[PDB]
RNA sequence: UUGACAUUGUGAAG
RNA sequence: GUUCUUUGUAAAGUGCCUUCGAAGAGUCGAGUUGUUUGGGAAUGCAGCUCUAAGUGGGUGGUAAAUUCCAUCUAAAGCUAA
RNA sequence: CUUAGUAACGGCGAGUGAAGCGGCAAAAGCUCAAAUUUGAAAUCUGGUACCUUCGGUGCCCGAGUUGUAAUUUGGAGAGGG
C-alpha cells in the first residue's frame, strides 16, 4: 500500500517539498497551546509502526518542549561547595526532551496510558512530539486481546518510570559489555555489588 | 573468649597497657597508607621495595582462561596411570603394549622434564612439552604426540 | 598507621557498608521451602520428571573446551532428524533451542540418538483421558546422564617417526609470525 | 577450513567432522527486494535532492572526487559512507547530463 | 560583552 | 470419574518442485560540550551542530588508511518461577 | 558460589574496581509494523427488547477505507503446482 511510500519519503527531509511543509506546520503548531488535542496523526505511517491503531480509545496529543541545557536553579549561581561542582551554566538533563514531552501530557489525562512518541518538528525554541495514548476503560481495549495487557494495573504510568522506549533508551536498558553498569537497573547492580555476604559457615 | 583475654587482667590499672605518657589517642599519624613517601618512608623503602612507581605495558579486557596451562613434570608423570595398572605396566616394558597418557584430560597443559622415568616405553599426549622433557620420553623408548 | 613488616591489606569499607549486610540466617529455612516446592510441583503438574530433557555440548573456550555438558536445547536439525516436529517436541518434555548450530557431526549424532532413546521410554497418554495409571519418575536427567567420550584405548604401540614434538611446536609458532612479511617480500618482487 | 590438529600455528586445533548448517534467513537482512528497489527510486525523482547533495555534485564537475570525498566525510559520520554517497553521486552525474 | 552555527526565506547590484 | 451437546463441506500439522521473501530515520553514525564508568585517542547518558545505508547495519576493550574473517539483526511490544 | 581485591582507573597519591568462562537454584516462551478480503469491513463501542447475566441473541445509530478482522515476524514465511 501507501504506507512503504510515506516511510521512505519521510527521510528525505531536507528535500523542497518537506522543507516547505515543515515551515508551514511549524508555524501552525506555534500558534495553539503548548498542549492539544490532535484529531488524527500527521505521521500515520510512523504510529502504526509505534503500536497505534484506528479504533476508539486511541488518543493523539501533540507538545512542545523548550530547547537547551538545564540551567542549576540555584540563588545568584551560588553552589557553596567545592569548586568540582561550581557549574552553573553547561549542565545536561539526564532524560530527554521526548521523554519531558510524555510526562507532562501523561498528568494531562491521567484517565489514560502513554504507548509512545515521535518526533514530528522543531526550531530553534521548541521540539515538537505526538504521544499515543491509549484508554485502559474503554471496552474496546479491554476486550482486545492484544491490547488488554496495557489495562493492568502495574502499567500506570509508564512514562514516570521510564518503561516507554526513550525511558529505557536513558536509562541504558541494553545487552552488551557497553553496558555492565545499566544492564537491570544502575542502582540494583549498585545495591549488589556493594553488599556484604555472610553465611552461617563462614567462607 | 572474652575470659582468656588481656582485657579481664588490665582492669583496675589506670591506663589498660596504654601507657601514662604517649596515651592511646585516634590516629597519630594518619589513616590507612597515608605518608607512605613523607614519614612512613623508611619503612616502605625496607619490607616493602618496589611500591611506588609503574613498570610494565598495560592489557586491556584480560581474559585468565588464554593462559590457561598447567604444568605437570615428569616425575610425577606415572601418578596419572591408575595404580592397580602401575605394576603391570612397570613389569612388562615392552613395544606394542605401552600405556597411553592423556595429560589434557587430567587437567595439564604442558609436560616440563624435572625428575627420572623408569625406563619403561609410554605414549604420552599433551598440548606442549619442553624440549628436555622429550628427550627423556624418547630416551624410555617412549613417544610424545602432540593434541589439540 | 603503616608499622613493622606487614603485608599491604586492601580492605573496601570506607561506605556505609553496615546498611548493607546480608547474613543467611534462613539457609535452612529457604532449604525445606525449596523441597516444599518442588514436592508441591510434582504433585500438581503431572506425572511427568518435573525438568526438561537436555542436548549435550561442548564447552567453549580451550581452557574447558575437553568436556561436555548440559546445554540449553536440541537444534531444529537435530529435532528434525530425530523424527518430530520443534512444537509437538516441547509439548511432549524436550527443551528446544533455535540459536544452536550444528557444526560437529559428532555432537549431531549424539544428541540424535538421545532423542531416539528418550522416545523408547516414554509413555504419551491420549487426549481421550483414559491415562492408565503409572508411576512417576522426579528426574529425567538422572534416567539419562551425560557422558565423556572415549578418547583413546588404553594401550598401543609406539610409532615415532624421528620428528621431535618440541621442534614441530616451534616451527608452527614461528611460522605463524613471519606469515605477513614473507608474503609481503613476495608481493613486491 | 581444515584444522592442523596441534594447539598452535594458523589453523590451529581439534579435527572433528564438518557440518555445513542451513542458512538462517537473518543473515539476508539488508537484501534489496524488488519492492523496495521501486519504491526508492520513484522517491528520488519525486523528492530530488539534498543540499549537500548537490554542492558535492558541483565539487566533483569542478574540482575533482577525491576532494569531494572529503567535503562529504564532513558532512556524512564515517569515512566509508563518504564513498558510498560520493560513488552515489557519480551515477546520478552519468544520467542527468552525460546521458 | 564579542564571534560562529542554528532559527533563516525572497529580489537585485557592485 | 460420570453427564448434556457435535462443534465442521471448519481448523491444524507434515513431503516434493518453482517463483518470491516487504523487516521500524532527525534514527544509526560523526563532531563538540557537560556528566558518569574499571572502560584507559574517550563506558553509558544528555544538550547543540551535522546527518546515513540495503550483498546493508551494529559489535569484535589503542587512534588511522587498506584487504579479509567471525558473530548477531538496533532505532516497536508482552511474559510465570 | 567463584572469577577477584583480579584486568583496569587513580596529585598512578590516598584510594577505587567490573566482565566472559565453570558449578548451582529456577526454567517458558513469544507478537506487532511493513502484503489487495477486493467475487463482497469479513471488525468494533454504545443504545434498545429479551434471555440461561463477570455474558448472550435480534434490531437500530455510530466508529472506521487517512485501514478495523483473518493470514505472516526472520527460528522464518508467503503466492501457485
Ligand atoms: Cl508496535
Ligand atoms: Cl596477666
Ligand atoms: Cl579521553
Ligand atoms: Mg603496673
Ligand atoms: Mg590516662
Ligand atoms: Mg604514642
Ligand atoms: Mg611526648
Ligand atoms: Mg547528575
Ligand atoms: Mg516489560
Ligand atoms: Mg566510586
Amino acid at each position: 500500500g501507501a504506507y512503504k511510500y510515506l516511510e521512505e519519503l519521510q527521510r528525505k527531509k531536507q528535500s523542497d517539498v518537506l522543507r516547505f511543509l515543515q515551515r508551514v506546520r511549524v508555524w501552525e503548531y506555534r500558534q495553539k497551546n503548548v498542549i492539544h488535542r490532535a484529531a488524527r496523526p500527521t505521521r500515520p505511517d510512523k504510529a502504526r509502526r509505534l503500536g497505534y491503531k484506528a479504533k476508539q480509545g486511541f488518543v493523539i496529543y501533540r507538545v512542545r518542549v523548550r530547547r537547551g541545557n538545564r540551567k542549576r536553579p540555584v540563588p545568584k549561581g551560588a553552589t557553596y561547595g567545592k569548586p568540582t561542582n561550581q557549574g552553573v551554566n553547561e549542565l545536561k538533563y539526564q532524560r530527554s526532551l521526548r521523554a519531558t514531552a510524555e510526562e507532562r501530557v501523561g498528568r494531562r489525562a491521567a484517565n489514560l496510558r502513554v504507548l509512545n512518541s515521535y518526533w514530528v518538528n522543531q526550531d530553534s525554541t521548541y521540539k515538537y512530539f505526538e504521544v499515543i495514548l491509549v484508554d485502559p476503560q474503554h471496552k474496546a481495549i479491554r476486550r482486545d486481546a492484544r491490547y488488554n495487557w496495557i489495562c493492568d494495573p502495574v502499567h500506570k504510568h509508564r512514562e514516570a518510570r521510564g518503561l516507554t522506549a526513550t525511558g529505557k533508551k536513558s536509562r541504558g536498558i541494553n545487552k552488551g559489555h557497553k553496558f555492565n553498569n545499566t544492564k537491570a537497573g544502575r542502582r540494583k547492580t549498585w545495591k549488589r555489588q556493594n553488599t556484604l555476604s555472610l553465611w552461617r559457615y563462614r567462607k | 573468649p572474652s575470659r582468656f583475654t588481656k582485657t579481664r587482667k588490665h582492669r583496675g590499672h589506670v591506663s589498660a597497657g596504654k601507657g601514662r605518657i604517649g596515651k592511646h589517642r585516634k590516629h597519630p599519624g594518619g589513616r590507612g597508607m597515608a605518608g607512605g613517601q613523607h614519614h612512613h618512608r623508611i619503612n616502605m623503602d625496607k619490607y616493602h621495595p618496589g611500591y611506588f612507581g609503574k613498570v610494565g605495558m598495560r592489557y586491556f579486557h584480560k581474559q585468565q582462561a588464554h593462559f590457561w596451562k598447567p604444568v605437570l613434570n615428569l616425575d610425577k608423570l606415572w601418578t596419572l596411570i591408575p595404580e592397580d595398572k602401575r605394576d603391570q605396566y612397570l613389569k612388562s616394558a615392552s613395544k606394542e603394549t605401552a600405556p597411553v597418557i592423556d595429560t589434557l584430560a587430567a587437567g595439564y597443559g604442558k609436560i616440563l622434564g624435572k625428575g627420572r622415568i623408569p625406563n619403561v616405553p609410554v605414549i604420552v599426549k599433551a598440548r606442549f612439552v619442553s624440549k628436555l622433557a622429550e628427550e627423556k620420553i624418547r630416551a624410555a623408548g617412549g613417544v610424545v604426540e602432540l593434541i589439540a | 598507621a603503616i608499622s613493622k613488616n606487614l603485608p599491604i591489606l586492601k580492605n573496601h569499607f570506607r561506605k556505609h557498608w553496615q546498611e548493607r549486610v546480608k547474613v543467611h540466617f534462613d539457609q535452612a529455612g529457604k532449604k525445606v521451602s525449596r523441597r516444599n516446592a518442588r514436592a508441591t510441583r510434582a504433585a500438581k503438574i503431572a506425572p511427568r520428571p518435573l525438568d526438561l530433557l537436555r542436548p549435550v555440548v561442548r564447552a567453549p573456550t580451550v581452557k574447558y573446551n575437553r568436556k561436555v555438558r548440559a546445554g540449553r536445547g536440541f537444534t531444529l536439525a537435530e529435532v528434525k532428524a530425530a523424527g518430530l516436529t520443534a512444537a509437538y517436541a516441547r509439548t511432549i518434555g524436550i527443551a528446544v533451542d533455535h540459536r544452536r548450530q550444528n557444526r560437529n557431526q559428532e555432537i549431531f549424532d549424539a544428541n540424535v540418538q538421545r532423542l531416539k532413546e528418550y522416545q523408547s521410554k516414554i509413555i504419551v497418554f491420549p487426549r481421550n483421558g483414559k491415562a492408565p495409571e503409572a508411576e512417576q519418575v522426579l528426574s529425567a536427567a538422572a534416567t539419562f546422564p551425560i557422558a565423556q567420550p572415549a578418547t583413546d584405548v588404553e594401550a598401543r604401540a609406539v610409532q615415532d617417526n624421528g620428528e621431535s614434538a618440541f621442534r614441530t611446536l616451534r616451527l608452527a609458532r614461528s611460522e605463524k609470525k613471519f606469515r605477513g612479511i614473507r608474503e609481503k617480500r613476495a608481493r613486491e618482487k | 577450513t581444515v584444522k592442523t590438529g596441534i594447539a598452535i600455528g594458523l589453523n590451529k586445533g581439534k579435527k572433528v567432522t564438518s557440518m555445513t548448517p542451513a542458512p538462517k534467513i537473518s543473515y539476508k537482512k539488508g537484501a534489496a527486494s524488488n519492492r523496495t528497489k521501486f519504491v526508492r527510486s520513484l522517491v528520488r525523482e519525486i523528492a530530488g535532492l539534498s543540499p549537500y547533495e548537490r554542492r558535492l555534485i558541483d565539487l566533483i564537475r569542478n574540482s575533482g572526487e577525491k576532494r569531494a570525498r572529503k567535503v562529504a566525510k564532513k558532512r556524512l559520520g564515517s569515512f566509508t559512507r563518504a564513498k558510498a554517497k560520493v560513488e552515489e553521486m557519480n551515477n546520478i552525474i552519468a544520467a542527468s547530463r552525460r546521458h
